[PDB]
């Protein structure tokens, strides 16, 4: 699927 | 199920009220800290947000965005086997997860 990603390190 | 022959020691367990007190002085939301609170912790402990990063996948037993007080327990856990000089595999043991995660089969 379309990434993983909703924590505040991979944000930036 | 409590009492009967399935008991998993929770390796972070033992130390956990310390990541405990620490959850609740970082002022938790309903009894779970969201990644603010957390990351704040967590850039305080000095690591680059890719080993923090790596950390919270783990350490999210909810997949909730947010850490419980097993779920933090398991973010400082990690951050200080950092510190005592080792590595995250990446991997996540039967008895390293909160046996809360686990199906009957
Ligand atoms: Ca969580």
């Amino acid at each position: 699927f379309n990434y993983e990603s909703t924590d505040p390190f991979t944000a930036k | 199920g409590p009492l009967g022959s399935d008991d998993v020691e929770w390796v972070v367990g033992k130390d956990k009220p310390t990541y405990d007190e620490i959850f609740y002085t970082l002022s938790p939301v309903n009894g779970k800290i969201t990644g603010a609170n957390a990351k704040k912790e967590m850039v305080k402990s000095k690591l680059p947000n890719t080993v923090l990063g790596k950390i919270w996948k783990l350490a999210d037993v909810d997949k909730d965005g947010l850490l419980d007080d097993e779920e933090f327990a398991l973010a400082n856990h990690l951050i200080k086997v950092k510190l005592e000089g080792h590595e995250l595999p990446a991997d996540l043991p039967p008895h390293l997860v909160p046996p809360s995660k686990r199906r009957h089969e």
